[PDB]
C-alpha cells in the first residue's frame, strides 16, 4: 500500500525500486497576448526516475514538441510519464526490472497502472512522504542537461555522486532529501550554503561538491538552519 | 395466464412474486398464485419469518413447463419443483382455483412496471448466468458470489456474470493506454457488444438481470455488475442512440421501483454521480436524471 514515515527503511532493502517524480515533465512560461490575453509557452521537462537504494537517476528529457497540437497537456503529461516509464522498464533486462515503482503524486497512479498492466508483479504505490523531487530542476547539472535538449534524450546519473563509498544508502537519501528541501525553500539561499567556499569543487562527473565528511556534517547543519529559518520566516515564530 | 402451485405452507414466510410481496402464516391454507401475465419472465421470491437471514428465489418462465413449490422440511426451504404429468398438474390447480385457495396476481399495472423492468431479460440467458442445467427454472440468493467476485468459492452456486474490469487486458489496447481509460468505447463496442453479447438487447438483458437480484435478494455481486454495466456505457464517447435512449428507460424504471429505504445500499453514489454529471452522457439519461433528483437528491 502507501508508503509513509513507519515502513521507510523498506526504501533501503534489497528489492529493485524506483521513486517517480513527474512534477517537471509539464513546464511553461506564461505570459501576454499582443491582445492582452494570457498564453503559455512550453519549456523542456524531465521525468525524475530514481532507485534509492543506488542514486541511479534515470532523468528522461521532455522535448517541448511532445506537446504539438496536443490538448489538455496536464492530463496527457501523466500518460506520458506512464508510457516513457513502462519503456525504461521494458528496457531493463529481467533482473534490474523493479518490483515496485513508487509515485510521489497520487494522479499517477491509475496511468501507470494501466500501462504497466503487462507487470502485474510489479507494485505501484504512492507515498505519504511530501518528498521535494521537484527541486531536482535546482541542481545546475541537471538543469542545463535539460534545457539544451533538442530532442528526446535519457540521461543516467548518480544523484549521490560517490558517497555511498563511505555512507549508507539510509543517510545518502536523508541527504539528498535534505539538499533538495533547502533548494526547494529558498534557493538562492541554498546554492550560497554548497558554492560559498570556492576551495571546495565539483567533480566534472559529479553533481554536488567534493565535501569531506567533517565539512558535510557543516553543510548539512548550514541547510537544517536555512529549512528552521525560512519555516520561522513563513509562519512568523 | 398461467399458475405456480404450493403444496402448502408449512412455515411462515413473506412470498413475493415481481414487484409484489404479501405475509403468509404458519400453516395457514394456501395453494399458490395464479393469473401469472403469459410471455414474461417472473421470480418467485421467499423470506422467512424467523430467519430474515437469506432471501431466496426462482426465475422461471411458465412456457417452459408447469412449476411448483413445496416446502422441504430437511434443506428449510420452500423448493421449486416442475411437474411433468400435465393431465394432473392442470386437474389438481383447477381443484385449487374452485377452492380459491390461491391468491391472484393484479392484472391492471398502468405502470408497465414488470415489462419494462424485464424487457431484455430472457430464460435462455438467466439459464447461462446460473447454471443448473437439470432444471428449467434458476435459484438465486442474497449469499451467492459473482465469478469476478471468486477471482478476487464454490464455483457450482456462482453467478456467471461477464466479467467487465476496467484496468484489464481486454479493456485497454496495448498502445491505446490513455485512449481506451478515458473513453470505454472500444471496450463497450467492439470487446463487449460485438464480441461477447453479440448485440445491446442482450447486454440489457444481463444489466436488467444484474438490478433484479440486487433488488430482490439483497446480492452485492449482482448490484457490482448493474453499475459496472452502466458505467461502462456513460464512460463510453461513442454509443449507439438507440441505446442511450433505451438506457435511459431502463434506469429509469429501475430507480422508479427502488425502494426508498435501500438506496444507501443498492445506489453507487460514485457511479451514479459520474454517470449524470461528468460522463460523456451526462446530458443523455433526461428521465433517468429526473426522477434520480426528485426522489434521491441527498445521493447528489
Ligand atoms: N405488495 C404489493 C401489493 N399488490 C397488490 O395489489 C396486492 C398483493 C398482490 C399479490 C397477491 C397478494 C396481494
Ligand atoms: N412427489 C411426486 C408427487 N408430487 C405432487 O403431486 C406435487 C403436486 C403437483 C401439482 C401441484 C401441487 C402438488
Ligand atoms: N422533494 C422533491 C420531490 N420529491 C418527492 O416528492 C419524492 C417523490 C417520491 C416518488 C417519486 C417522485 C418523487
Amino acid at each position: 500500500g502507501a508508503m509513509n514515515s513507519s515502513n521507510y527503511a523498506e526504501l533501503f532493502n534489497n528489492d529493485i525500486k524506483l521513486f517517480v517524480d513527474d512534477t517537471n515533465v509539464y513546464r511553461v512560461t506564461v505570459h501576454k497576448t499582443f491582445e492582452g490575453n494570457v498564453a503559455t509557452k512550453a519549456i523542456n521537462g524531465c521525468i525524475f526516475t530514481l532507485n534509492p537504494k543506488t542514486g541511479h537517476l534515470f532523468l528522461k528529457i521532455i522535448h517541448t514538441s511532445v506537446w504539438a497540437g496536443q490538448k489538455r497537456l496536464s492530463q496527457l503529461a501523466k500518460w506520458k510519464t506512464a508510457e516513457e516509464v513502462s519503456a525504461l522498464v521494458r528496457s531493463l533486462p529481467k533482473e534490474e526490472q523493479p518490483k515496485q515503482i513508487i509515485v510521489t503524486r497520487k494522479a499517477m497512479l491509475d496511468p501507470l497502472e494501466v500501462h504497466m498492466l503487462d507487470f502485474p508483479n510489479i507494485a505501484i504505490r504512492p507515498t505519504e512522504l511530501r518528498l521535494p523531487f521537484s527541486a531536482a530542476m535546482s541542481i545546475d547539472k541537471l538543469s542545463d542537461v535539460v534545457m539544451k535538449a533538442t530532442e528526446p534524450q535519457m540521461v543516467l546519473f548518480n544523484i549521490y555522486d560517490d558517497w555511498l563509498d563511505r555512507i549508507s544508502s539510509y543517510t545518502a537519501f536523508s541527504r539528498l532529501t535534505l539538499l533538495l528541501r533547502a533548494l526547494k525553500t529558498n534557493e538562492e539561499s541554498a546554492k550560497m550554503i554548497l558554492l560559498s567556499d570556492p576551495t571546495i569543487t565539483i567533480k566534472s562527473y559529479h553533481l554536488w561538491p567534493s565535501f569531506t565528511d567533517e565539512q558535510w556534517i557543516t553543510i548539512e547543519s548550514q541547510m537544517r538552519d536555512l529549512i528552521l529559518t525560512e519555516y520561522g520566516r513563513k509562519y512568523n515564530v | 395466464m398461467n399458475t405456480v402451485p404450493f403444496t402448502s405452507a408449512p412455515i411462515e414466510v413473506t412470498i413475493g412474486i415481481d414487484q409484489y410481496s404479501f405475509n403468509v402464516k404458519e400453516n395457514q391454507p394456501f395453494h399458490g398464485i395464479k393469473d401469472i401475465p403469459i410471455g414474461h419472465v417472473h421470480v418467485i421470491h421467499f423470506q422467512h419469518a424467523d430467519n430474515s437471514s437469506m432471501r431466496y428465489g426462482y426465475w422461471f418462465d411458465c412456457r417452459m413447463g408447469n412449476f411448483y413449490i413445496q416446502y422441504d422440511p430437511k434443506d428449510g426451504l420452500y423448493k421449486m419443483m416442475e411437474e411433468r404429468d400435465g393431465a394432473k398438474f392442470e386437474n389438481i390447480v383447477h381443484n385449487f382455483k374452485e377452492r380459491q385457495m390461491m391468491v391472484s396476481y393484479p392484472k391492471i399495472d398502468e405502470d408497465d412496471t414488470w415489462y419494462n423492468l424485464t424487457e431484455f431479460v430472457q430464460m435462455d440467458k438467466i439459464r447461462k448466468i446460473v447454471r443448473k442445467d437439470e432444471n428449467q427454472f434458476s435459484y438465486v440468493d442474497s449469499s451467492m458470489t459473482t465469478v469476478q467476485e471468486n477471482e478476487l468459492s464454490d464455483p457450482a452456486h456462482s453467478l456467471n456474470y461477464t466479467v467487465i474490469n476496467f484496468k484489464s487486458r481486454e479493456a485497454i489496447r496495448p498502445g491505446h493506454e490513455m485512449e481506451d481509460f478515458l473513453d470505454k468505447s472500444y471496450y463497450l463496442n467492439t470487446v463487449m457488444l460485438q464480441g461477447i453479447f453479440k448485440n445491446s438487447s442482450n447486454y440489457f438483458g444481463e444489466l436488467q438481470f444484474a438490478f433484479l437480484n440486487a433488488m430482490f435478494f439483497g446480492n452485492y455481486g449482482s448490484s457490482l455488475q448493474w453499475h459496472a454495466m452502466i458505467e461502462l456505457i456513460c464512460s463510453s464517447a461513442t454509443v449507439p442512440k438507440h441505446m442511450l435512449d433505451k438506457l435511459d428507460e431502463i434506469l429509469y424504471y429501475q430507480i422508479k421501483t427502488l425502494p426508498e429505504q435501500y438506496s444507501d445500499i443498492l445506489l453507487n453514489e460514485r457511479v451514479w454521480n459520474i454517470c449524470l454529471y461528468s460522463s460523456f452522457q451526462k446530458n443523455s439519461l433526461h428521465n433517468t436524471e429526473k426522477i434520480m433528483e426528485n426522489k434521491y437528491p441527498e445521493l447528489l
